[PDB]
């Protein structure tokens, strides 16, 4: 169904499909502090539910 | 191919031309023995730097370490390196 | 360029614009500052970290590219021809014209010349563009004037220019949007930006056969001013670069493809 | 060439280009996957001699007139039989 993070969807984000984590967490510093993946926090930043199993 | 260019080439430069082959067949890495700590040339690129030759004309690579003392050309074809298995 | 050089409106407040990214000034000759960031600014940094130099980012104003129309050059050829400026960097081609006056360093990327079409034609000896007299007018190849382009078919089929006075005369998305219109089903250029703009869109637009029919096989590379020391360094670092795969990941960290 | 043809080795790792032409020249021998490294061919001299900038004008010019593709393609076309 899916795949890893290899996909040009998620090297380029897409319209279509939303990637979206959980606000202020550990993988939050972990897509601040990588030099090549800082895009992806652009991506992460513009909407992610600062929210838990709701989400 | 390349004698082919080598006569286009001289067609336009007033060349008198004397092709020989190499002497050993090796196309050639810096080589060093014991008591011998510099890497000392061997091969076709050996012998150009010794003086009988003036000038290559084959398929050779562009790798760096070449480029450290022979000045090379502009390239005239790219391409890379593949295997072969039979099939 | 589209891909390889990007530039961008600083900061929201600041002025230091965003991190990974080099300050640029575009000047008149107000000097506003902008940052730029794309391929080959990541190259000019690597460049300058491993041999130790300090630089500053400028563009041009009097053309994109320039030619020698009337002897005199314009662009960053020129630029670089009357020493106000020491190097160059970018999407700039190799060929003999230039190479009279201004040395140049060992090609990085393969470049070539290559054909957009619609999802016909499988070479510049074919008849449709070798004499496009028929019944059928296949019309408007794009071929943006006074780049790198009018001078290869300046002596490469000398009949096609004066047929070619006609076309998409905007930009490379101009030939693009027109494409999708369907006014034209032509196009020609460089090979690496319409392998890279065709690489990411909706649904996906087909190119001719590839890159095995790519005209004029060249590289590009880095202008500079004759008699320069500072060449022969850069070469041999250049060479070093190939050797890292530092080409790989700068290329895929600015390449990639929905449908190529 | 010879040697992993007779199933004495499997696989060789070589230039692409002479490979590319090999196996569609004998039989039945196809190359699998693509490069993994590029650079191509060249002239090499003795430094700071003129033939070296003279000849390496010489060859863009050939390469803007299609003298190179013509010959490639001349003694490299009549292939993959
Ligand atoms: C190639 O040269 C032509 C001729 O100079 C440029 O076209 C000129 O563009 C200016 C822009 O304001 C006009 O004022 C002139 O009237 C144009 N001249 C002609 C003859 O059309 C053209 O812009 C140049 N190409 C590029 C890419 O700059
Ligand atoms: C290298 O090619 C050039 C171009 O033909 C020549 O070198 C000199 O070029 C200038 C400018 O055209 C002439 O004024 C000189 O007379 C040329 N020198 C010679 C010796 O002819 C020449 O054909 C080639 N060789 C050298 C050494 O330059």
């Amino acid at each position: 169904r899916i795949t890893g993070i290899n996909d040009p969807r998620l090297r380029n984000p897409s319209d279509k499909f939303i990637y979206a984590t959980v606000k202020q967490s550990s993988v939050d510093i972990y897509f601040r502090r990588q030099v090549e993946l800082s895009t992806m926090y652009r991506h992460m930043e513009k909407h992610n539910y600062e929210s838990a199993a709701e989400a | 191919f390349c004698i082919d260019l080598l006569i286009k080439l001289a067609r336009t430069m007033n060349f008198t031309y004397e092709v020989h082959l190499v002497a050993d067949g090796k196309f050639g890495t810096q080589e060093r023995v014991n008591n011998s700590n510099k890497k000392e040339w061997n091969g076709m690129m050996g012998e150009l730097l010794s003086g009988q030759a003036d000038m290559i004309v084959a398929p050779l690579t562009i790798n760096n370490e070449r480029a450290q003392y022979i000045e090379f050309s502009k390239p005239f074809k790219y391409q890379g390196l593949t295997i072969l298995v039979k099939k | 360029e589209r891909p390889f050089v990007i530039v961008e409106s600083p900061d929201p407040g600041t002025g230091g614009c965003v991190p990974n990214t080099v300050p640029c000034r575009r000047q008149s000759n107000p000097y506003t500052k902008l940052c730029c960031k794309g391929f080959c600014i990541d190259i000019l940094k690597k460049l300058a970290r491993v041999v130790k130099f300090s630089y500053d980012l400028y563009l041009v104003t009097n053309g994109k590219h320039g030619k020698r129309v009337r002897g005199v050059w314009n662009g960053m050829i020129g630029e670089v021809y009357y020493k106000r400026a020491d190097m160059a960097i970018g999407s700039l081609t190799i060929n003999e014209e230039r190479s009279e006056i201004v040395d140049f360093s060992v090609p990085f990327v393969e470049t070539g010349i290559s054909v957009m079409v619609a999802r016909t034609v499988s070479g510049l000896s074919d008849k449709k563009f070798q004499r496009p007299q028929d019944q059928y007018p296949p019309f408007r190849f794009g071929t943006v004037p006074n780049g790198s382009t009018e001078r290869n078919i300046r002596s490469n089929y000398r009949d096609m220019h004066t047929h070619m006075v006609k076309f998409n005369q905007r930009s490379v998305e101009d030939a693009l949007t027109s494409l999708k219109m369907g006014k034209l089903d032509a196009f020609i250029y460089d090979a690496a930006v319409l392998n890279y703009m065709a690489g990411k869109d909706e649904g996906c637009k087909l190119v001719t056969i590839g890159s095995g029919k790519v005209f004029a096989t060249t590289g590009y590379g880095i202008a500079m001013q004759k008699d320069s020391h500072w060449k022969r360094a850069i070469d041999l670092a250049l060479l070093q670069f190939l050797g890292d795969g530092e080409t790989q990941k700068l290329e895929t960290v600015w390449l990639s493809g929905i449908c190529q | 060439i010879q040697a992993v043809r007779d199933n004495k080795l499997h696989a060789f790792i070589w230039d692409s280009a002479v490979l590319e032409f090999e196996a569609s020249q004998k039989c039945d021998l196809v190359t699998t996957g693509e490069l993994f490294f590029r650079s191509g061919f060249g002239i090499g001299m003795r430094k700071d001699s003129p033939w070296k900038q003279n000849v390496s004008l010489s060859i863009l010019k050939s390469h803007e007139n299609g003298f190179m593709e013509d010959l490639d393609k001349t003694w490299v076309r009549y292939q993959e039989c």
